[PDB]
C-alpha cells in the first residue's frame, strides 16, 4: 500500500512573482514536520514499514507525502468454512501522540485504481471509517481511520486437487463390495485404498 | 471527426481516422490525486468505452468537444 | 463366460488405448508455444 | 548508493546496482509452455516533465548471464507520459518490458515420462489373465504409484485458482483413466469369477461381443 | 529430486541414469505379463505359433 | 524507537513497541498437554535502586 | 602483417604470427557506454570473428588498418 497524507504549512509560504519559476520545493524526511500517522496494529518487527519519501510543497504550503511500503497487521483468521470463507482484515491507522484538538485527522476514499489480483483471493472491497475515541483525562476526542480489506477465497485449486482424488478413493473403496470373495482382492484393494488415503493425507 | 488526444505530446488535436466518430475522455484519481488530481486520457473510439467503478468517462460526437480541462 | 470376459477385456484395453492417446497427444499439442518449445530444448 | 563522477563539463553519470523485486502478473494457464511479459516502470517521485525532462535510451545486455530456466526473448523500452487536471504539464516514465519464455527440458523427462510409464503400466492390467490373482495388485499399486507421484508433481507446480494449468489437466485426466480401468477389470472380474448353476449370461450383450471377437480375432 | 539440480540447460547424468532404470524395470513388468499370458493358456482353446 | 511525550509538570511517557523473542525453558513431556511458564525479565542496565 | 592488439598495456603494434593475415577490432557498449565509451578489443585472427548481435566489427587485411580510435 500506499498512504497518503495532505497537510497544510504555515511556515513554508511564498510568492511566486518573486521566485520565478520555483513553484515546488522537496524535502527529505528530518527538515520538516511530518505527521506521526503509524499502523496501530502492526506486526511487522520494524513497526514502522514505510520507506520515508520526500515531501512536496506548493507557494500556498500544501504538502503531499506518500510513504509506500509492505505492511503486516493483525488481523483474526476464521478457517471454519475452509475453503468457502470470507475474510474481514482491518488496518487501523492513528496519531500516536496527538488529539482530535491539534491534529484533526479527515478520512477520505481508498484507491484500486492499481490493484493486481493475485490468483488466491478476490477483493470484495475496503471500505473505510473514521471513528473516534473520548478518555477521563479531558472531553478532547482522540481519531483514527480503519480501512477493512474484505476478500473471499478462490476454490478452484482445492475443489480439483483436494476433493476429486478423495472422492475417486472414496469410490474406489466402495468397489471393493462388487469384487468376488473368490478373488482375493478385495482386502488387498480395500487396504491399498487406505494406504493411498494415508498418502494424501501429506498434501493435506 | 477532430478528436483530441494524450497519446501526443503536446496535446495534439489529430483528426481521427474513419469509422470511429466519437471523441472520448477518462478520469481518474490515482495515488497523485491531491496535488495532480485526476487522471485524463483522450481519444477517438468506435464507440465510447466501458466505465469502470473507478473511471468518469464524458462521450461526445462532436468536433474538439473533449479539451483538457484548462482550456 | 471366461472367452467372453477375455475378449472384452481387450476391447476395454482398447478404448483405453484410444482414448489415452489422443488425450495425451491433445492436451500436449494445445498449448501455444508447445511446438516451438521442444524446437528449442530437444 | 554509489559515488557520482563529473567532468570538468558537469556531465554526471550514476550507476545505482542492485537486487530489484517488482510486481508482475504471471499466467500459468499454459504451464509448462508459457511466455511472461513482466515489466518494470521507472520513473520520477516529484518531478513534471517541464523540471525533469526524461529521455529512455536503450537497454544493454552485453553482461547478461543465461540461469537455466528462463529465455530471454528481450527487454524493449517505452516512454510514456501522463497528462493529469491540475495542468497542461505532462508527467513521463520510463517501462522496460522483459519477455522471456519457459525452458521445457526439466518438466519435459522429469513430469511427464513417468506420468505416460504410469498410464501406460495401468493400461497394462487388461492384458493380464483373470487366473493370476494380480489384476486388482496391478491396478491398485499403479494408482498407489501416482498418489506418489502428485507429492513431486505439487512441490513443483503453481497453486493458483485463476486458472487450470495444462498438466493439472493432464494429471487428472491420467488419474481419471487410471480409475476407470480399476472399475472396468473389478466388472470383468465379476464375470470370471462366476458359478454357472447360480446365474446366466444376458443374451444381447453375448451375442454382440462374440460377434465383435469372432471378427476382430478372425 | 530434492538432491538434485532442476536446470533446462542440460540433462544431469544420475537423471540419464535413474531414466534407464525405470524404463527396464517398467519393459520388465511388460515382458513378464507377457509370459504369464502364456503360462496361463487353455490348450483347446489356441495353440502357440511354430517359428 | 517512537518519540517522548512531555507535559508542562514534565511527565514523560514512552511507548516503543516491538516484536521481541525472549529465552524460556520448554517442556514437552506431557505433549502435547503441556502448559508453560515463560518469563520476561525487564531492568536497568546500568543503574541502581537509588539512582 | 603487423596487427595492433589490446592484450599488451601500452597498446602495442605486435607483429602477428602466420596464418593470421587479418587484423581486426571489436567493439561494444559495457555499462560505462556513457562516460567511457564503447569497448574497444584489437587483435589479428585467422579470418575475422562473429558478430553478436551487440558487438560491432570492422575487419581489414593491411598493415596497422585497426589503431585505436583517438589515432
Ligand atoms: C497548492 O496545492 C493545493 C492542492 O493541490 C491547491 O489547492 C487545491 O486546488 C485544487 C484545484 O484548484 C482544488 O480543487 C478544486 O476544488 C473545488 C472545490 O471543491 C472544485 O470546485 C474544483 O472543481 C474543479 O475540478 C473538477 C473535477 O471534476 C472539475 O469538474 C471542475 O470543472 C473544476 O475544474 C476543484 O476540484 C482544491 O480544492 C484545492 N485545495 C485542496 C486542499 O486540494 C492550491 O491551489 C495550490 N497552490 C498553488 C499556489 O498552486
Ligand atoms: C564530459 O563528459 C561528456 C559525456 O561523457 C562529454 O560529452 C560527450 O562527449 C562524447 C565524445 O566526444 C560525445 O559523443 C560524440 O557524439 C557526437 C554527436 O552525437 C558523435 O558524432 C561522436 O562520434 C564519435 O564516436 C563515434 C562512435 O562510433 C565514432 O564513430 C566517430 O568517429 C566519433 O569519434 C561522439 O560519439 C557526446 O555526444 C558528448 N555528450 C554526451 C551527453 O555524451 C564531454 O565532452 C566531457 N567533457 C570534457 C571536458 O571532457
Ligand atoms: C507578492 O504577492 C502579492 C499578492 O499577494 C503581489 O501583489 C506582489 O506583486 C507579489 N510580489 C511581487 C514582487 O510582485
Amino acid at each position: 500500500i500506499w498512504l497518503q497524507m495532505s497537510w497544510t504549512d504555515h511556515y513554508l509560504q511564498w510568492n511566486v512573482s518573486e521566485y520565478p519559476g520555483v513553484k515546488t520545493v522537496r524535502f527529505p524526511d528530518g527538515q520538516i514536520w511530518k505527521p506521526d500517522i503509524l499502523l496501530y496494529n502492526s506486526a511487522d518487527e520494524r513497526f514502522d514499514a514505510t520507506f520515508h519519501t520526500n515531501v512536496l510543497v506548493n507557494s500556498s504550503g500544501h504538502c503531499q507525502y506518500l510513504p509506500p511500503g509492505i505492511f503486516k497487521s493483525s488481523c483474526y483468521i476464521d478457517v471454519r468454512w475452509f475453503p468457502f470463507d470470507v475474510q474481514h482484515c482491518k488496518l487501523k491507522f492513528g496519531s500516536w501522540s496527538y488529539g482530535g484538538w491539534s491534529l484533526d485527522l479527515q478520512m477520505q476514499e481508498a484507491d484500486i485504481s492499481g490493484y493486481i489480483p493475485n490468483g488466491e483471493w478476490d477483493l470484495v472491497g475496503i471500505p473505510g471509517k473514521r471513528s473516534e475515541r473520548f478518555y477521563e483525562c479531558c472531553k478532547e476526542p482522540y481519531p483514527d481511520v480503519t480501512f477493512t480489506v474484505t476478500m473471499r477465497r478462490r476454490t478452484l485449486y482445492y475443489g480439483l486437487n483436494l476433493l476429486i482424488p478423495c472422492v475417486l478413493i472414496s469410490a474406489l473403496a466402495l468397489l471393493v463390495f462388487l469384487l468376488p470373495a473368490d478373488s482375493g482382492e478385495k482386502i488387498s484393494l480395500g487396504i491399498t485404498v487406505l494406504l493411498s488415503l494415508t498418502v494424501f493425507m501429506l498434501l493435506v | 471527426i477532430v478528436c483530441h488526444t494524450t497519446a501526443t505530446s503536446p496535446i495534439s488535436a489529430v483528426t481521427c481516422p474513419p469509422g470511429e466518430n466519437l471523441c472520448y475522455r477518462k478520469m481518474w484519481c490515482d495515488v497523485f490525486c491531491s496535488s495532480r488530481g485526476k487522471v485524463v486520457e483522450l481519444g477517438c473510439a468506435a464507440t465510447c468505452p466501458s466505465k469502470k467503478p473507478y473511471e468518469e468517462v464524458t462521450c461526445c460526437s462532436t468536433d474538439k468537444c473533449n479539451p483538457h480541462p484548462k482550456q | 463366460w471366461k472367452f467372453a470376459a477375455c475378449v472384452v477385456d481387450r476391447l476395454c484395453l482398447m478404448a483405453f488405448s484410444v482414448f489415452t492417446i489422443i488425450c495425451t497427444i491433445g492436451i500436449l499439442m494445445s498449448a501455444p508455444n508447445f511446438v516451438e518449445a521442444v524446437s528449442k530444448d530437444f | 548508493h554509489t559515488n557520482v563522477l563529473v567532468n570538468s563539463s558537469g556531465h554526471c553519470q550514476y550507476l545505482p546496482p542492485g537486487i530489484f523485486k517488482s510486481s508482475c502478473y504471471i499466467d500459468v494457464r499454459w504451464f509448462p509452455f508459457d511466455v511472461q511479459h513482466c515489466k518494470l516502470k521507472f520513473g520520477s517521485w516529484s518531478y513534471g516533465g517541464w523540471s525533469l525532462d526524461l529521455q529512455m535510451q536503450e537497454a544493454d545486455i552485453s553482461g547478461y548471464i543465461p540461469n537455466g530456466e528462463w529465455d530471454l526473448v528481450g527487454i524493449p523500452g517505452k516512454r510514456s507520459e501522463r497528462f493529469y487536471e491540475c495542468c497542461k504539464e505532462p508527467y513521463p516514465d520510463v517501462t522496460f518490458t522483459v519477455t522471456m519464455r519457459r525452458r521445457t527440458l526439466y518438466y519435459g523427462l522429469n513430469l511427464l515420462i513417468p506420468c505416460v510409464l504410469i498410464s501406460a503400466l495401468a493400461l497394462l492390467v487388461f492384458l493380464l489373465p483373470a487366473d493370476s490373482g494380480e489384476k486388482i495388485s496391478l491396478g491398485i499399486t499403479v494408482l498407489l504409484s501416482l498418489t506418489v507421484f502428485m507429492l513431486l508433481v505439487a512441490e513443483i507446480m503453481p497453486a493458483t485458482s485463476d486458472s487450470v494449468p495444462l498438466i493439472a489437466q493432464y494429471f487428472a485426466s491420467t488419474m481419471i483413466i487410471v480409475g476407470l480401468s480399476v472399475v472396468v477389470t473389478v466388472i470383468v472380474l465379476q464375470y470370471h469369477h462366476h458359478d454357472p448353476d447360480g446365474g446366466k449370461m444376458p443374451k444381447w450383450t453375448r451375442v454382440i461381443l462374440l460377434n465383435w471377437c469372432a471378427w476382430f480375432l478372425r
